[PDB]
DNA sequence: TACCCCCCCTTCGGTGCTTTGCACCGAAGGGGGGG
């Protein structure tokens, strides 16, 4: 054979053997353009003929290239994947445009038949073993082994980036004040020559992939803006997405909101504000994927909105490291939150949002320190820096929040923004008892095997109230309790428990949750003027606590 | 030219495989510079995809470094070494290490580079540098000499380090040399004065056997411990009884001789929180025992070097932060309590960083070990801040709790 | 009827403490996107 670039050693499992495996049974109208390419690799030496002593078959079929009347080849190898050994790959994630610095010239070039024009390890080629069809079953076709890298195992992504860089290395140090940004076969250049050097350049470039034997062919060569990268349109100053086809079907599948979901989180990331809170509560405990879902007078009118957003075009814009960074963040609603990310005021390089729901209950608060998290590792990874905060929360209110929060939070340097509405913390439970608020000793307890439970209080001035519970449980009874105590008080009141479970939850002061009982409970919190929690140990002859642990019991 | 030891993973163990976070820009120029010289030099060179194993690294500075510092983060390596680094060339601890006025860390790692490391381990030293934006994909490297923060890397140099030391170690006979991963603790009972001296000569002493040094001084015998104390008030309340009452109810499952009837029987109505108890003669006898009780030691504590030790953490606020270092739940080996650290009244992830460096500090002092900690943080708020702020060489164990106060008992 | 990577949203169940209920988290299958 011939050795075009230096070649990665390969191996198996330990243990394990190649892919036996019996063909697929392929339509003649694919094997068409099937063996029309594929009798053309053993020229070129891709492909080989080999003999009976190779005892390994692995299936074969065919796709259309798409925008392409091309066919490509796919081997699946999904068995010989099993029995592969495992390996790092080195793609750590993908480029965003909002990270690249302003060039004066850009070329962006594909290479042709790339995981074709880098050879395979020597050893390992045999395992590659399949064997093609023909129009009848009579003739059996030639079985070949792979000298190249094939398309659809799981070690040819990884060892044709790492190759890619080995090759790339020289001219990268030759050309320090050359990017090129890297991304399997396609090839971001830019620089600041002026671009008659800058072609000249790129010519010594694809001469030095030409040495190595890389095609870059000029059907797949760019030279004029705007450049279609990654699923972008790049512009000298500005950047968008490739036009996104929201579908119009009248009556909608399980799919169908799936793909329109996934269409508008792509969307998110510079159409501003996009929301999928209502569209994807259709798709929770559906069993079906192609079962048919009415749309709720909620998911239409967010799907009516977030049209609109994507009717007029928006654009994006480049990055500027002399400049500071920008996240000012919005809340939406429902738990829902966008955020922009600028240099210029109304200038987006890029928006997104953040609407994970993260626990049983919670608050505004957590939820915006957790937004600006998401984007905090978001920008560390698009430009290596955190960027400034403008929050719709109010500096003291913040203040309240992280130095009285049991556990360790904080955001980075961040200012008030008045944009409403604003984030707040919605009650205060006091620090110290209220002198002349009624005091009020609740308790609950529940049966396990009757689900049957018992809730009530006792107070100070005598007051008392048990109520016979249903279908629960002692931790909802605890809860109860204190439901209890908060409807029947005055603005101002004490109350002393002996749950753990209950006061762990109030005291994070939470403004939302998944149980409607404690949202009862966060009701009424809101509507008093002054709460003070306390705990006491239970079964200690404590206080009210042992008359109503008495009174619940019974 | 020097023959290499052979290293095996733990019977039945497979190699790290843990991704790599995302780093910042000034710390990406620092490792790919960090790493083009420690090329050209030969102490590592790239790999390719495929090694299926890798583990993460960042860069730090050390308090005043100016100078950026490499730091692989081996945690999950040294997981699956234990058995070299315990069993086989472990280190003796000297148990008056924490009894010296005053102690040094030296970074030492710099040494490590001259021996090179086992072939076959090559394979498990891997790790990845990522590029701003994944302008480039991830490049891979692999360790040829000893790497820095690698528990196996001390105990293999150990047999060079004694021999280093040995005429120090008897031109200066009581002054006590402790060795852990990339440091090394010296410590003596000399004057501040004399003490900076005699480790300049073990500076110059390194220096002539090809080392150089990029020094933190401790004081064991300063350190405080942190203990249970009751209140003082000339009127209690109900609710003072009340928070009194489930204090001394928490503490009794450290000191078992803590009592409440007598306390417990002043609560027995039903009484506003704020409405004045006066004490009885039973009660403030129970509160004078249970306050002497607590002066008292726990029965039973001791040190067991075959258990991990284990580190809880409890943010009191106004920059207070308090800790408790025990093997088996309530036997505390030391408890203790920090304010105005670094960051206090604006950054809680700060002060928890450095509390968990001084922790960490205190701990290879006393017991040559390094704790699992409990955090009160959440795992993201932690995971994204915490490169920001580390300043050691080294990297403890750590998970994350959340429990809320319903007793204040490490602090009034 | 293939491969690798990143993102969001949902399900589901392991883990450990709030305890045999409840809360949290991470893997996974759905989708979008790139080559
Ligand atoms: C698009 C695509 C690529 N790949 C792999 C195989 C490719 O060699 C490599 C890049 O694919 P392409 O760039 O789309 O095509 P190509 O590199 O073979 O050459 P040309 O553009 O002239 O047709 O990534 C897949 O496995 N499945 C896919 O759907
Ligand atoms: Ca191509």
């Amino acid at each position: 054979p011939i050795s075009p670039i230096e070649t990665v050693p390969v191996k198996l499992k330990p243990g394990m053997d190649g892919p036996k495996v019996k063909q697929w049974p392929l339509t003649e109208e694919k094997i068409k353009a099937l063996v029309e390419i594929c009798t053309e690799m053993e020229k070129e030496g891709k492909i080989s003929k080999i003999g009976p002593e190779n005892p390994y078959n692995t299936p074969v079929f065919a796709i259309k290239k798409k925008d392409s009347t091309k066919w490509r080849k796919l081997v699946d190898f999904r068995e010989l994947n099993k029995r592969t050994q495992d390996f790092w790959e080195v793609q750590l994630g993908i480029p965003h445009p909002a990270g690249l610095k302003k060039k004066k010239s850009v070329t962006v070039l594909d290479v042709g038949d790339a995981y074709f024009s880098v050879p395979l390890d020597e050893d390992f080629r045999k395992y590659t073993a399949f064997t093609i069809p023909s129009i009848n079953n009579e003739t059996p076709g030639i079985r070949y082994q792979y000298n190249v890298l094939p398309q659809g195992w799981k070690g040819s992504p990884a060892i044709f980036q790492s190759s890619m860089t080995k090759i790339l290395e020289p001219f990268k140090k030759q050309n320090p004040d050359i990017v090129i940004y890297q991304y399997m076969d396609d090839l971001y250049v830019g620089s600041d020559l002026e671009i008659g050097q800058h072609r000249t350049k790129i010519e010594e470039l694809r001469q030095h992939l030409l040495r190595w034997g890389l095609t870059t062919p000029d059907k797949k060569h760019q030279k004029e803006p705007p450049f279609l990268w990654m699923g972008y349109e790049l512009h000298p100053d500005k950047w968008t997405v490739q036009p996104i086809v929201l579908p119009e079907k009248d009556s909608w599948t399980v799919n169908d909101i799936q793909k329109l979901v996934g269409k508008l989180n792509w969307a998110s990331q510079i159409y501003p504000g996009i929301k999928v809170r209502q569209l994807s509560k259709l798709l929770r405990g559906t069993k079906a994927l192609t079962e048919v879902i009415p749309l709720t007078e909620e998911a239409e009118l967010e799907l009516a909105e977030n049209r609109e957003i994507l009717k007029e075009p928006v654009h994006g814009v480049y990055y500027d490291p002399s400049k500071d960074l920008i996240a000012e963040i919005q809340k939406q609603g429902q738990g829902q939150w966008t955020y922009q990310i600028y240099q210029e005021p109304f200038k987006n390089l890029k928006t997104g949002k953040y609407a994970r729901m993260r626990g049983a209950h919670t608050n505004d608060v957590k939820q915006l320190t957790e937004a600006v998290q998401k984007i905090t590792t978001e920008s560390i990874v698009i430009w290596g820096k955190t960027p400034k905060f403008k929050l719709p929360i109010q500096k003291e209110t913040w203040e309240t929040w992280w130095t009285e929060y049991w556990q360790a939070t904080w955001i980075p340097e961040w200012e008030f923004v008045n944009t409403p509405p604003l984030v707040k913390l919605w009650y205060q439970l006091e620090k110290e008892p209220i002198v002349g608020a009624e005091t009020f000793y609740v308790d609950g307890a529940a049966n396990r095997e009757t689900k049957l439970g018992k809730a009530g209080y006792v107070t100070n001035k005598g007051r008392q109230k048990v109520v016979p519970l249903t279908n629960t449980t002692n931790q909802k009874t605890e809860l109860q309790a204190i439901y209890l105590a908060l409807q029947d008080s005055g603005l101002e009141v004490n109350i002393v428990t002996n749950s753990q479970y209950a006061l762990g939850i109030i005291q994070a002061q939470p403004d939302k949750s998944e149980s409607e009982l404690v949202n009862q409970i966060i009701e009424q919190l809101i509507k008093k003027e002054k709460v003070y929690l306390a705990w006491v140990p239970a079964h200690k002859g404590i206080g009210g606590n042992e008359q109503v642990d008495k009174l619940v019991s019974a | 030219p020097i023959e290499t030891v052979p290293v095996k993973l733990k019977p039945g163990m497979d190699g790290p495989k843990v991704k790599q976070w995302p780093l910042t820009e000034e710390k990406i120029k620092a490792l790919v510079e960090i790493c083009t010289e420690m090329e050209k030099e030969g102490k590592i060179s790239k790999i390719g995809p495929e090694n299926p194993y890798n583990t993460p690294v960042f860069a730090i500075k050390k308090k005043d470094s100016t100078k950026w510092r490499k730091l692989v983060d081996f945690r999950e390596l040294n997981k699956r070494t234990q058995d070299f680094w315990e069993v086989q060339l472990g280190i003796p601890h000297p148990a008056g290490l924490k009894k010296k006025k005053s102690v040094t860390v030296l970074d030492v790692g710099d040494a490590y580079f001259s021996v090179p490391l086992d072939e076959d381990f090559r394979k498990y030293t891997a790790f990845t540098i990522p590029s701003i934006n994944n302008e480039t994909p991830g490049i891979r490297y692999q360790y040829n000499v000893l790497p820095q923060g690698w528990k196996g890397s001390p105990a293999i140099f150990q047999s060079s380090m004694t021999k280093i030391l040995e005429p120090f170690k008897k031109q200066n006979p009581d002054i006590v040399i402790y060795q852990y991963m990339d440091d090394l603790y010296v410590g003596s009972d000399l004057e501040i004065g004399q003490h900076r001296t005699k480790i300049e000569e073990l500076r110059q002493h390194l220096l002539r056997w090809g080392l150089t040094t990029p020094g933190y001084e401790l004081h064991p015998d300063k350190w405080t411990v942190q203990p249970i104390v009751l209140p003082e008030k000339d009127s209690w309340t109900v609710n003072d009884i009340q928070k009194l009452v489930g204090k001394l109810n928490w503490a009794s499952q450290i000191y078992p001789g803590i009592k409440v009837r007598q306390l417990s029987k002043l609560l027995r109505g039903t009484k506003a929180l704020t409405e004045v108890i006066p004490l009885t003669e039973e009660a403030e006898l129970e509160l004078a025992e249970n306050r002497e009780i607590l002066k008292e030691p726990v029965h039973g504590v001791y040190y067991d070097p075959s258990k991990d030790l284990i580190a809880e953490i409890q943010k009191q606020g106004q920059g207070q932060w308090t800790y408790q270092i025990y093997q088996e739940p309530f036997k505390n080996l030391k408890t203790g309590k920090y304010a105005r650290m670094r960051g206090a009244h604006t950054n809680d992830v700060k002060q928890l960083t450095e509390a968990v460096q001084k922790i960490t500090t205190e701990s290879i002092v006393i017991w040559g070990k390094t704790p699992k900690f409990k955090l009160p943080i959440q795992k993201e708020t932690w995971e994204t801040w915490w490169t920001e702020y580390w300043q050691a060489t080294w990297i403890p164990e750590w998970e994350f709790v959340n429990t809320p106060p319903l007793v204040k008992l490490w602090y009034q």
